[PDB]
């Protein structure tokens, strides 16, 4: 049961990983089409921007939350010139990676699970298997390659919009001087942290895509089972995202905090 | 095969947005040229003591930022500081490196003070051998405690 | 926004923890901001601006202030305006008519 | 490291600095009863890269970073540094501890 | 319920003075200076114990202090409530006096208001 | 359903979005509405704000009675308008901008004096108000004075 | 714009009818109990399994940054503030929109595609009163309970992690929790949880009732439900956070 | 539905207990019988309602309210003490800093007299003192510097 | 326009309420809040009465809700117009009259007009529902 399910998902992820070169050398056009579909959404959600718009809105909201709460607390205490120095750190440590992970999970993973479930129910996977095509290599590996290609621009936009929202809220709505914010932002921000955050987000996106493709590829029960598969995949994706970010942050900054203020 | 040209339109607009966002993030927010060392030259300094100076601390000339500290290392005669300074800023050859703290909570940095403010300038790879370090809080606290303790209060 | 507010250049012996965009105060009330800060020989040339609604005396003193332990340092035109000649656009304030905060390391020393 | 008192605001994880630059961190603090008198014993985990640089006769102080901040173990070179280098088997002492605000 | 003095004043598990062999003492302080329970008991400025209860008896505070085993304190040991840091906590210092006595504090012993 | 898919969804959407925007706006400023929470606003003339911000406490006898509402520059003085929360002070009352904590928080302290009632929109004279002595001013004074000391001469004289 | 505005109008009219049915028609206790237990069984283990690592990460980051700052004894204040005003409601948002709202949308879409909604309607029953109202009330109730549990478990786990791993003082953790967190914080957290649950239930029910059938209509409806829930709950969280910090404890 | 009802009831009871525990912890709720007293100060220095009342440094009650008396020249602080703790005629009240952020508390000292103060009595201004008033301390250094 | 007329009437009512509230707060600041609330209640009561009448004016015309005109939209528009007009005219008067408590022009135009419109809309909706339910009983079974 539990061991059998773990073995099945392990076999699925192994077979999806080992077929990445095959899809790279054989299904380039499908990879480009999936890159476009993931970047600009699909269905009724594609008209508003697809994944880009949802990621941007959620990251703007998270940055605004950081700026508002930090500035309020520091103004109540009194040391309110540190706000940027606070916000940056949050955006690199906890908020932006996890938030971008959840939004990417929701949009891209739910879309992938729905598409793969529709293909499974409509016998399109069986159609591919009949035509002598590796269904897993054609579908899951292509999704993984598209996600790996698209994640870096998506997380770059997420980081940019989070920083922009935090700075705008702090220095326009709260009327803080832009020079002080920029000084405390660029002084206490290390590019090493941003690079490691990008690595975390890349690994997290790969895991999320694998999980959602697993849940959507083996869908069953007609059109009704697709929604249940989407829900279960979302739960697993949230758990995996939070766990991965926690483990990575514990590993990187466990001994060396990479932050100096005092002597 | 395929090539609907609407997928192509989505791809090209996504690529344009990607390039714009990546360039803006790299330049105006991450400051990748500053981190890598593009457009800056390397300088060194010798200190009797670090004075709390740390890597990535600001390098200043009379308080304004002109570079960043790359590394601070222990040495036999004190501390060795390696920093990068923007090539648009030239410091005089008689300058002194003063470690400083912005406020009572921390934020250590290093300032380059030159009384003359002209003449010969340092060349990349050189070292500043004259430096000063602020008085530590601990010795001041000890001195204040002893000076207040030696007073006979009954005599007061 | 050019010519809408008066721009004044001042020279300071040292400009620490002051950045472009920091507020300019008159009697503690914001009236403008700071445009740029650059090195001028052994001095430091700070160009700032204040709203043209408020008038400033011609013999004003631009003093850099640190309001609290952790705050954004400002430039305050210390003598309030009570009449007479006013500070014109493009004026230059030398080191004699400027002030600098005390700094924590000087206190320790 | 042995001292008369550990000093307030000195908990495990405090920086051990030589010449003002960290070389390690404080691992543990304990109370040792020597000649019917309690003393503070500090175990310092220090990177062996700088071990060959610190002289045997290095001055040790439990100095204070700031008025609000914590304390740190400061190592300095004496007037006549010894040729021998410190190690795990070398007993060392703290010359002074900064006075507390109390 | 009736004796609920707050989340800050409830004893907490773990830490020195909570394991087996820890000795319990009663310190009769003139005042506590708003000291909360679970604060640190320091010998030679080393955190080696915890204060359990700060109940007030006959309008003179008494503190229940648990210290870890292996610590010797003379009967005339001085107790002093101090501040750990300016923006931080408080603590109870148990410092030996200038004239230590042969007899030591045992479990349940009391440090009077004089000390 | 038939009801959900009716041909009246546009008007429903307009009405609903307007209602939601109104609810959000009311929740944002439920306390700042003048038609519900209105108190008389008094004024004072000061030499300097002294780091005072909008919304800082105004306290009588140490207990909070209101907040600071506005700060404007009026000629040689600064006009600071505040509220007393429905309370009444005399025309002889004295206001004092004062440092609250070491981190720089400021607040106004009012000492009521006299018998005449201070009418709404009344202005305290500049002679009845004082500005704080800043902590950085104290540090500047003591450090600049100590810098010029000839310590050897002082020790020899003592 | 006209089509999304029409969909929004349909959602608003459906919610208004749900409120009218709640305040006028008799309440369905059996269906409310069943939906409450279903939401609990579908979104209890995930909410804890997401809250524990997230709060451990936040505590670790705060502790290391403060220890380098020097003020490691004030970690409890930031811990309590973050856990009460943000972490609780946000974990509630994630684990409710992902699990309960999607399950409600899937169930109502399954009823719609199987003509069970039509079966109820031809019998003269209004399906809104019998179905939507208990589900919205159950969503609100479960969101409230889960928010409380998430805050409590997060605080306890943060205490244990900080004390037994990073060797901070327990007394500083427990005595600083109330330094920045008070009645306004817990009140605004409760308001956030209630509104989040109500909005998630309404969106899930509305998307489930208006499924498109086909072979991908249910999955598309669930995905749209999830996206709309995330966006709306983040916007509401921003608004309520602004409102709450206006009534701050420290000010 | 009976078993489902029992499970839902048990889970709801436990999680509402957690919510009530949160409310008690962060609202500073006490469940002790208290007796109400009053005190008069010239300046209470930022004392607010709900801040603790301490006898000899040990918490024994809270502050019910503060109001202005004698035209605002004085402040009457109405507070509560533990019912088991009797005040006396020489009991004095002070207002002490809880920290450097601005939190205060009320401190009670027993005194020497054994004459029990009857409940509801008011401690006069003759034996009440304010807090530090840091602004006065800073301004007193001006002539010295 | 019905909504325009209702908005003008309620804007005039809100201006009168603001003037009376300002006078009462200036006279007796201690009870000021109470006075405001009282006046607000009066305002609400007025709206409620009209709403009830409007409900009857709908429920007599059509025996079923589907044939009835949507009064909620009309009352929302009337409340929004009343709030906007009242805020604008009160801000205009406040430039020459210091007794009123008026904030900046943008605030009175948007932020407090939102409060006025929301209160008017809720009271009017409750009144219309009560008025329709008044003779819903009288309708034949």
């Amino acid at each position: 049961r539990f061991l059998d399910s773990m073995g099945h998902v392990a076999w699925f992820v192994v077979q999806a990983i080992v077929h990445v070169p095959h899809a790279f050398r054989h299904y380039r056009r499908e990879s480009l089409r999936l890159v476009a579909e993931i970047g600009m959404g699909t269905g009724a959600m594609a008209v508003i921007g697809g994944t880009v718009a949802i990621i941007g809105f959620v990251t703007l909201s998270a940055g605004s939350l950081i700026a508002i709460q930090g500035f309020a607390s520091l103004g109540n205490i009194g040391v309110e010139a540190f706000t940027g120095f606070f916000a940056a750190l949050a955006n690199i440590r906890v908020v932006a990676p996890v938030v971008t992970g959840q939004a990417l999970a929701a949009t891209v993973g739910a879309g992938a699970t729905a598409e793969l479930g529709a293909m499974r129910i409509s016998e399109e996977v069986d159609a591919l298997e009949v035509m002598g095509i590796k269904s897993i290599s054609y579908l899951v590996s292509t999704r993984i390659m598209a996600g790996a290609i698209v994640i870096i621009p998506l997380y770059a936009m997420a980081i940019l919009l989070s920083f922009m929202s935090a700075q705008l809220v702090t220095t326009i709505f709260y009327s803080q001087s832009v020079g002080t914010y920029e000084h405390y932002f660029h002084t206490f921000l290390r590019v090493d942290d941003v690079m490691w955050s990008f690595l975390e987000v890349i690994i997290m996106s790969v895991i999320v895509m694998l999980n959602h493709c697993y849940f959507g590829y083996f869908a069953s029960g007609g059109a009704v089972g697709v929604g249940e598969a989407v829900g279960r995949s979302m739960r697993t994706s949230l758990i995996a995202i939070v766990l991965v970010v926690l483990l990575a942050s514990l590993a990187l900054y466990g001994t060396d905090p990479n932050f100096n203020l005092t002597v | 095969m395929l090539l609907t040209r609407f997928i192509k339109m989505q791809l090209v607009i996504f690529l344009t947005l990607t390039l714009v966002a990546l360039v803006v993030l790299a330049l105006f927010y991450l400051r990748l040229p500053t981190w890598a060392g593009l457009g800056m030259y390397k300088l060194n300094a010798d200190l009797p003591n670090s004075g709390g100076l740390y890597a990535t601390a600001n390098v200043t000339y009379r308080g304004t930022t002109i570079g960043k500290v790359t590394s601070v290392e222990p040495s036999e005669s004190g501390a060795r500081v390696e920093m990068n300074i923007y090539d648009r800023y030239k410091i005089p050859a008689d300058a002194t490196a003063n470690v400083h703290s912005v406020s009572a909570v921390g934020e250590q940095f290093i300032d380059l003070t030159s009384d003359s403010g002209g003449g010969a300038y340092f060349q990349p790879g050189d070292t500043i051998t004259k430096a000063t370090v602020p008085a530590e809080v601990g010795p001041a606290l000890d001195a204040a405690e002893k000076g207040l303790a030696v007073l006979p209060k009954e005599k007061i | 926004r050019k010519l809408t507010n008066t721009t004044v250049t001042a020279y300071f012996p040292e400009v620490l923890a002051l950045y472009p965009g920091d507020k300019v105060l008159i009697m503690g009330v914001r009236v403008g901001s700071i445009d740029s800060i650059e090195t001028a020989g052994d001095k430091m040339k700070v160009v700032f601006h204040f709203n043209n609604k408020y008038k400033v005396p011609e013999n004003a003193t631009a003093s850099i202030l640190n309001p609290s332990l952790v705050a954004s340092r400002v430039i305050q035109l210390s003598p309030p305006y009570t009449g007479g000649p006013t500070l014109r656009d493009g004026a230059v304030l030398d080191v004699d008519r400027t002030q600098v905060p005390i700094e924590y390391d000087e206190v320790r020393n | 490291v042995l001292s008369g008192r550990a000093g307030l605001s000195m908990d495990p994880g405090s920086k051990v600095t030589f010449n003002g630059v960290p070389i390690g961190r404080l691992a543990s603090i304990d109370v040792v009863e020597v000649d019917d008198n309690p003393e503070a014993r500090l175990t310092l985990d220090v990177d062996p890269k700088y071990l060959d640089l610190i002289p045997e006769n290095a001055n040790v102080e439990l100095r204070a970073t700031t008025v609000f901040g914590n304390k740190y173990i400061s190592f300095l070179s004496p007037k006549n540094p010894s040729a021998e280098r410190l190690s795990a088997s070398t007993p060392i002492r703290a010359q002074g501890v900064t006075t507390e605000f109390n | 319920c009736g004796q609920w003095r707050g989340i800050a004043n409830v004893p907490l598990p773990g830490g020195p003075g909570t394991e087996s062999g820890s000795m319990t003492l009663y310190v009769q302080m003139p005042e506590t200076l708003a000291l909360n329970a679970n604060s640190r008991v320091r010998v030679r400025d080393v955190f080696v114990g915890r204060v359990r209860k700060i109940e007030l008896i006959n309008w003179v505070p008494t503190l229940t202090v648990d210290v870890e085993p292996g610590i010797k304190l003379p009967k005339n040991t001085l107790a002093k409530i101090g501040q750990t840091s300016l923006l931080g906590s408080q603590h109870v210092e148990l410092n030996p006096p200038e004239d230590p006595s042969s007899e030591l504090l045992r479990d349940g012993d009391t440090i009077p208001l004089a000390q | 359903m038939r009801t959900l898919q009716g041909s009246d969804r546009f008007r429903k959407g307009l009405m609903g979005v307007i209602v939601v925007a109104l609810i959000i706006g009311v929740g944002s400023t439920l306390t700042s509405v003048p038609m519900l929470f209105a108190v008389p606003t008094y004024y004072g003339q000061f030499a300097d704000t002294g780091g005072l911000n909008i919304g800082d406490k105004v306290r009588i006898a140490g207990m909070d009675v209101g907040n600071v509402k506005s700060m404007e520059i009026d000629g040689d003085k600064v006009v600071i308008g505040y509220t007393l929360g429905g309370r009444t002070i005399g025309t002889e009352s004295r206001a004092a901008i004062r440092t609250d904590t070491i981190l720089g928080r400021k607040n106004i302290e009012i000492e009521p004096r006299g018998s005449e009632t201070l009418k709404p929109r009344g202005v305290l004279p500049v002679g009845q108000t004082s500005a704080p002595y800043q902590i950085y001013d104290a540090f500047l004074d003591v450090t600049r004075n100590a810098a010029g000391w000839d310590t050897q001469a002082v020790r020899q004289s003592l | 714009l006209e089509k999304p505005l029409a969909t929004v109008g349909g959602f608003f009219k459906m919610s208004v009818m749900t409120g009218k049915a709640l305040f006028t028609r008799p309440f369905q206790w059996k269906e409310f109990v069943l939906q409450s237990w279903f939401l609990i069984r579908v979104a209890f283990l995930p909410t804890l399994a997401v809250s524990i690592p997230l709060t451990v990460l936040i505590i670790f980051t705060l502790n290391i940054l403060l220890a380098e700052f020097g003020a490691a004894d004030v970690s409890g204040a930031g811990a309590a503030l973050g856990a009460v005003t943000q972490l609780g409601p946000l974990v509630t948002v994630l684990v409710v929109a992902g699990a309960g709202s999607t399950a409600i949308c899937a169930d109502l879409g399954a009823r719609t595609v199987r003509e069970e909604i039509d079966a109820l309607e031809v019998l003269g029953i209004d399906p809104i009163e019998r179905l939507v109202v208990p589900r919205v009330v159950a969503s609100t109730f479960v969101a409230f309970m889960l928010n409380g549990a998430v805050i409590t478990i997060g605080l306890v786990g943060g205490f244990f992690f900080g004390v037994y791993i990073q060797n901070v003082s327990a007394g500083a953790y427990v005595s600083t929790l109330t330094l920045l967190t008070g009645f306004p914080e817990v009140l605004i957290s409760v308001v956030k949880a209630t509104l989040f649950g109500m909005i998630a239930g309404l969106v899930g029910c509305y998307r489930g009732l208006t499924v498109a059938g086909g072979s991908k209509g249910v999955g598309t409806a669930v995905n749209e439900t999830l996206v709309l829930c995330v966006v709306a709950l983040f916007a509401v969280n921003v608004v309520l956070t602004t409102i709450g910090v206006r009534f701050g404890t420290g000010r | 539905i009976k078993g489902t009802l029992f499970k839902l009831g048990i889970f709801s009871l436990v999680l509402l207990t957690f919510t009530a525990l949160i409310f008690v912890v962060f609202g500073q709720i006490r469940f002790n019988r208290t007796t109400e007293y009053s005190a008069i100060f010239k300046n209470v220095s930022g004392l607010r309602d709900g801040q603790f009342v301490r006898a000899a440094g040990v918490e024994v009650g809270k502050v019910k309210s503060v109001d202005l008396i004698n035209g605002g020249e004085q402040a009457e602080v109405k507070f509560t003490v533990e019912r088991s703790l009797p005040l006396f005629q020489e009991t004095t009240a002070a207002i002490r800093y809880q920290d450097l952020i601005g939190n205060r508390y009320l401190e009670l000292k027993r005194g020497d007299s054994d004459q029990i103060l009857p409940p509801g009595s008011t401690i006069p201004v003759e034996r009440t003192e304010p807090a530090l008033d840091l602004d006065a301390l800073v301004g007193g250094f001006r002539p010295l510097f | 326009s019905k909504w325009l007329l209702r908005g003008v009437v309620f804007a005039t009512a809100m201006v009168i309420v603001r003037l009376l509230q300002g006078a009462l707060v200036n006279a007796s600041p201690g009870n000021a809040i109470w006075f405001s609330t009282g006046l607000l209640v009066l305002y609400a009561i007025g709206v409620a009465v009209w709403g009830v009448l409007d409900g009857r004016g709908d429920a007599r015309s059509n025996p079923d809700p589907d044939r009835r005109a949507d009064l909620a939209m009309t009352w929302l528009l009337a409340g929004l117009a009343a709030g906007i007009l009242s805020g604008a005219v009160s801000w205009f008067i406040g430039l020459f009259y210091k007794s009123i408590y008026t904030e900046s022009l943008l605030n009175e135009i948007t932020t407090f007009a939102a409060f006025t419109a929301l209160l008017t809309f809720l009271v009017a909706v409750a009144g219309v529902t009560i008025g329709r339910w008044t003779i819903d009983r009288k309708a034949p079974p």
